[PDB]
């Protein structure tokens, strides 16, 4: 299971460039895709988002237009097609696999990440965490609380809160998917809980692999807004 | 619609992925032509599985014609034939297959019991079955050429009483041939097609595939209501 | 001759076995309804609010 | 058909 | 020479089983109330099924099913919304029993292919793919149930029974006495025993830790095609060919109590509990299903709503929802 | 007394015709669901059954008062829904014949033929090749006053420099497209249908099975019959007119509505003789 993404570099400001993922290892047809950028001193902020078998599109509120997403299931290839990209758009790119059924876990794998440099919404739900620095020492429990801009309970029961562990120099990955589930891979000394309005996450005997960035995600409604991130220190 | 959140939209649209390839592979199950293999092995059965192609059911796929033929064979059973013979209600024909030289050779048990007494109430067993009572059956009458070799050293009366005629080739071959077709009870909508094996490329293939012709003009006779 | 011998022994091991009157099994068959009676959906209809089978 | 045709 | 042993071993123990019947279920259940008219209704229809359905299994979280049909598919249910959420193709078409697990990672599937087909849901490439083979069995293979994750008892038409071990591919245990082919299996609540109904209209009761037979009931006049445990783990009936259902009780070592109609001569498919235990479910050829009064024999409702003859059926494990498989390629779900 | 006994005529028909083809439509949209292609066909020519008979008391109007007292918009759009599904109808004929040809005679491409899509897609191509006819009796279908015999006629517009000219070879084109190739599409079709039939070793397997023989013999025999008798008498009274002689007798009045009343009891017994006698549709309705 790997998904090596290719295509970014030094770009003339008002041009074009396309980006090609190589995803290998994995059923490809049966994945939704997502691109997940990342400013180099802010949060993470989903792009776009294409699903299984090229059915429903969706685009971010600030991308629309300008970025096009496209797919290959045969030569397991996921497009990204830019144009007239401006001086914001300079970011790490990340490409997300997503599959979504009764008990899934999407947002599980992340990509490795490109580089792109360029030569320079009052009805999305604003996720806000509470703090963004804590410093911690290893061994003890730490709590790390949140707080969301709308209620993220469904009627079904289900509450679209997922948590994201972003390590100095790594690619991030999921922690804990709808607030009540472990992600595989994931030891139990992370755990999470809510109210529905206030959300918190606790770790108890933290250890020093640990540390990073820790980011929320609501799923609620498209498109998706990501936290400010909550960066752990020793 | 509206009232469903963002991943159920998405398990809607993987259901509806699953169905359409459902369907899909639903058209090309229903497209294809499926043979149940009845007989025995004392008979001789793997031999016509070979000039056609050319582990409890072996399963043989093969193209004749632009019609894909699956052909099923549960020889290799050793239960009681009734808990499984339901499943092949929706077969179109069966290809049941009984030697011919097999006429005075005694079974393997020690009781004093005739193959083709057993053949034939066999064959009374499976087409007076109340699952297959529109399916048409295909008779291979086997080794013809070690029954001519040796008709000529023993008489049919051996075998029964009831023959009266001489022990030349063709004549005791047609009356084995309407012995056979006498136990059909249900003379109405089945049919029974005897033929002689050949061992000659493209006949017995040919027959079957006239045969499988007729059972789809008749299906499609009821498929129209024409019928 | 060896499958009558088996056919002996098992009906040996079956034999030697404890049983117990019908009336104490007619009991404790009844006691597992009556306990367990509020707990049966398909015994007694349950309102539209907490059946998840919704129409 | 034939009704709604010139006919004398 | 020893038959005449046999022959008097039989003797006490039918003896036996006379002398233990000192009353009647139908006396002693006076008591109790009737059920009633049980009026059930169709909540969910379960489309995309081509061909004619042989058996299913609920999940242990009352929401999942599986669903075994003979297109060579194996289809999971979301039985709340409707939705398909797997579906597994089939090596062979010819299956006759399926399976799920009690954690929910894996399914089986066998038939007259002779091979229990173990699958994995849980994979990290996404697909469902095949696990383990068990090809030792030389009958056809008729039901198969899921101890634990890493052990399954399976039952064929050789005779036999079967106690495997998953992660290795070899069985661990071999089941021997019946003389008849062993159509259907039930696991006790416990997964302490179980008992194997066969053709030869006996049912016998065996040992999962010890591995040899421990009580035999008899009372049936022909094939025997369904069985499942009271769920306290005492009880258990039984569904023939002689269109009535038999309760056996493994305490008293004798039958209770025969369910049974009079224009009704077709055989049973598929009997089930409820969670209480007073509804027993059943399955006809009459293109019906019946819920008898488990205590009083009574005939409390007619589940009908099927072209074609009932194959399996299922209740879940809180008791919620019935689930309703036939031969006209439809999951009806009854509440 | 003739006037009289003709429009009963007319009301027997008519009656008749509208009570088979709702009850054929009703059994199609509620009692049996189109799984298959011949109820999807069975559908589209009761549909088009119905809508031709709809154009009857407006004919019998036109008849005994001898005036259209109605609006141009009946008017053109009563010619429209007439022409346009009486092609509807003849097509729809020739395309079950078409079927059951390919069905009977290449099994192996009838897995590739009878499909409910392709029945479908098929239908649709029906409907839009009479839509042309349609669309230009939208345009030229409209009414007129005569004022010498100061009565009003409906009836298609064309220029009168060449109205005879371009009536005749309008209904030159009608006659062919409508009756010449129809006619022997189905007899071609039938009879090769029935030649191959008797090849069918099950067919004469058996006295019973070749009695069943007979019976689709003698229905196809009476399905062509009625379509021959029923048409061919108006066709070439319309075409004899048109070229041969123009006359105007009381006599001629009555039989050339007569063989119309026919052509419109063709329409009006096809429920009776394609529903009501398919084997499946009666099991559906029992
Ligand atoms: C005026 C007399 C002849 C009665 C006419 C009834 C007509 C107008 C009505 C009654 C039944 C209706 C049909 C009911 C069902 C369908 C199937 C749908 O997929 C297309 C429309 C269609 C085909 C309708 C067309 C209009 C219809 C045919
Ligand atoms: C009633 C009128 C309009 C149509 C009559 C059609 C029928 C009765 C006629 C017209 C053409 C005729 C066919 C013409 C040619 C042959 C080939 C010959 O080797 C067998 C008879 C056969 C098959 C005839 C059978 C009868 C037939 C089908
Ligand atoms: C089954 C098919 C062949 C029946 C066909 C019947 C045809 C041939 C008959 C029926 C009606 C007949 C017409 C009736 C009236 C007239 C008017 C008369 O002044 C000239 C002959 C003429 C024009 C007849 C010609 C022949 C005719 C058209
Ligand atoms: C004249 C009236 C009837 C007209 C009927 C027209 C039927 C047209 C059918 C077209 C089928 C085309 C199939 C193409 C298959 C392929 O090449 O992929
Ligand atoms: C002589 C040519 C014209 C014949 C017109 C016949 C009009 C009535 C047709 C009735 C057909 C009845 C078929 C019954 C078939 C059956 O049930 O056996």
């Amino acid at each position: 299971v790997q998904l090596v993404e290719s295509g970014g570099g030094l770009v003339q400001p008002g041009g074009s460039r396309k980006l090609s993922c190589s995803a290998s290892g994995f059923a490809f047809s049966s994945f939704g895709m997502h691109w997940v950028r990342q400013a180099p001193e802010k949060g993470l902020e989903w792009v776009a988002y294409i699903s299984s078998g090229s059915g429903t599109i969706y685009y971010a509120d600030t991308v629309k237009g300008r970025f096009t997403i496209s797919r290959d299931d045969p030569k397991n290839t996921l497009f990204l097609q830019m144009t007239s990209l401006r001086s914001e758009d300079t970011a790490m790119y990340y490409c997300v696999r997503s599959i979504y059924y009764y008990g899934s876990s999407p947002f599980d794998f992340w990509g490795q990440g490109t580089t792109l440099t360029v030569s320079a919404g009052s009805a999305d739900i604003v996720m806000t965490q509470a703090t963004s620095s804590v410093p911690v020492t290893p061994g003890e429990s730490v709590s790390i609380s949140c707080r969301s801009s709308k209620s993220l309970l469904h009627s079904n029961g289900n509450t679209y809160l997922y948590w994201f562990l972003q390590r100095p120099g790594q690619s991030p990955q999921l922690l804990i998917y709808r607030m009540s589930n472990l992600a595989s891979g994931v030891p139990d000394r992370f755990s999470g809980s809510g109210s529905g309005t206030a959300f918190t996450l606790t770790i108890s005997r933290l250890e020093a692999e640990d540390v990073g960035v820790y980011y929320c995600m609501q799923h609620l409604e498209y498109p998706l807004t990501f936290g400010a991130g909550t960066k752990l220190e020793l | 619609g509206c009232t469903l959140s963002a991943e159920d939209k998405a398990a809607v649209e993987r259901s509806k992925m699953i169905d359409r390839n459902l369907r899909e592979d639903g058209e090309k199950a229903a497209r294809e032509v499926k043979l149940l293999l009845l007989g025995a092995g004392e008979s001789g059965k793997s031999t016509i599985v070979k000039q056609m192609k050319i582990t409890g059911i072996v399963e043989t796929h093969f193209t004749f014609k632009d019609l894909h033929f699956k052909m099923f064979d549960v020889g290799a059973q050793r239960s009681e034939r009734k808990k499984w013979i339901h499943c092949f209600e929706g077969v179109t024909a069966i290809i049941f297959c009984v030697a011919l030289s097999d006429y005075d050779l005694v079974l393997a048990e020690d009781e004093e019991m005739n193959r083709m007494h057993e053949s034939m109430k066999l064959f009374d067993s499976i087409c007076n079955n109340k699952w297959f009572t529109d399916t048409s059956i295909i008779l291979f009458l086997n080794k013809k050429d070690l029954f001519e070799e040796k008709i000529k050293k023993s008489p049919l009366t051996i075998c029964y009483p009831e023959y009266a005629g001489s022990n030349t080739y063709e004549e005791a071959a047609a009356y084995i041939q309407c012995q056979f077709e006498d136990l059909n009870k249900r003379k109405d909508t089945k049919e029974i097609y005897t033929h002689f094996t050949c061992s000659t490329d493209t006949k017995n293939v040919q027959f079957v595939f006239d045969a499988v012709t007729d059972v789809i003009i008749k299906n499609n006779l009821k498929d129209c209501g024409l019928f | 001759i060896a499958q009558a011998r088996k056919l002996v022994e098992q009906l040996k091991m079956e034999a030697n076995i404890d049983r117990i009157k019908v009336s104490k099994a007619a009991a404790d068959l009844m006691a597992y309804c009556e306990a367990h009676a509020k707990e049966d959906p398909l015994l007694t209809p349950v309102p539209a609010s907490e059946n998840p089978f919704r129409e | 058909y034939g009704g709604f045709l010139r006919r004398i | 020479q020893l038959r005449q042993e046999a022959e008097q071993l039989k003797n006490q123990i039918r003896d036996a089983r006379k002398a233990c019947a000192d009353a009647t279920l139908s006396q002693i259940t006076n008591n109790i109330d009737p059920v009633g008219r049980i009026q059930m209704r169709t909540r969910r229809t379960l489309r995309g099924h081509l061909a004619k359905i042989y058996a299913m299994h609920w999940g242990t979280d009352s929401r999942l099913l599986v669903s075994a049909s003979q297109d060579g598919k194996l289809i999971i249910w979301d039985s709340y919304t409707t939705n398909k959420v797997h579906a597994i193709p089939l090596r062979s078409s010819w299956v006759m029993t399926c399976a799920y697990a009690p954690s929910g990672n894996y399914v089986a599937c066998g038939g007259l292919d002779n091979i229990c087909s173990i699958y994995n849901l849980k994979t990290r490439e996404g697909n469902v793919r095949v696990s383990r083979e068990l090809a030792g069995h030389t009958g056809y293979l008729s039901c198969c149930r899921f101890l634990d994750d890493n052990q399954i008892v399976t039952s064929s038409g050789d005779t036999t029974c079967a106690l495997w071990d998953i992660e290795t591919g070899q069985q661990t245990t071999t089941f021997t006495g019946h003389t008849g082919d062993v159509m259907s299996l039930s696991l006790a609540p416990d997964t302490r025993l179980f008992v194997s109904g066969a053709c030869d209209a006996s049912a016998k009761l065996w040992d999962v830790r010890e591995g040899m037979c421990r009580q035999t009931f008899t009372g049936h006049e022909s094939d025997i095609n369904a069985i499942c445990f009271f769920p306290n783990g005492n009880a258990f009936a039984t569904g023939s060919d002689d269109a009535t259902c038999r309760l056996f009780d493994l305490r008293a070592d004798q039958e209770l109590m025969t369910y049974s109609h009079d224009n009704i001569i077709c055989g049973i498919t598929s009997v089930s509990f409820s969670k209480s235990g007073r509804l027993l479910l059943a399955g006809y050829d009459d293109f019906n299903c019946n819920v008898w009064d488990a205590l009083k024999a009574d005939r409390a409702g007619v589940l009908a709503g099927h072209d074609n003859r009932v194959s399996c059926l299922g209740v879940t494990d809180d008791g919620m929802a019935v689930a309703t498989g036939s031969w006209d390629s439809f999951l009806k779900i009854w509440n | 007394a003739i006037p009289v006994i003709i429009t009963a005529v007319y009301s027997v028909v008519f009656v008749v015709g509208l009570v088979g083809n709702s009850l054929v439509m009703f059994v199609i949209i509620r009692y049996t669901k189109m799984k298959t292609a011949t109820n999807i066909y069975i559908f589209n020519l009761a549909l088009a059954d119905a809508l031709v008979t709809t154009t009857m008391p407006f004919q019998s109007t036109v008849y005994l008062m001898n005036s259209w007292p109605f609006g141009d918009v009946l008017c053109k759009i009563v010619i429209s829904i007439d022409y346009y599904n009486m092609f509807t109808s003849i097509f729809t004929l020739t395309m079950m014949s078409v079927d059951r040809y390919i069905a009977v005679c290449h099994p192996v491409k009838a897995l590739d033929f009878r499909t409910p899509l392709k029945a479908k897609i098929i239908n649709i191509c029906i409907w839009l090749l009479s839509s042309s006819v349609g669309i230009s009796a939208i345009v030229l279908g409209g009414t007129k006053v005569r004022e010498d015999v100061d009565v009003i006629e409906c009836s298609l517009q064309f220029p009168d420099d060449d109205y005879s000219w371009w009536d005749l070879f309008m209904k030159i084109c009608v006659f062919i497209f409508a009756f010449v190739i129809p006619v022997l599409i189905i007899i071609v079709c039938y009879t090769l249908m029935i030649l191959r039939l008797k090849s069918v070793r099950l067919l004469s397997g058996s006295r019973e099975k070749d009695r069943n023989l007979r019976r689709i013999t003698r229905l196809v025999l009476v399905v062509v019959a009625v379509f021959v008798v029923c048409w061919t008498p108006i066709h070439i009274f319309i075409l004899v007119e048109a070229l041969g002689s123009t006359s105007h007798s009381t006599a001629a009045l009555s039989s050339y509505y007569f063989c119309i009343a026919l052509g419109y009891t063709n329409s009006s017994l096809n429920p009776i003789l394609y529903a009501f006698l398919d084997e499946n549709f009666k099991r559906c309705f029992r």
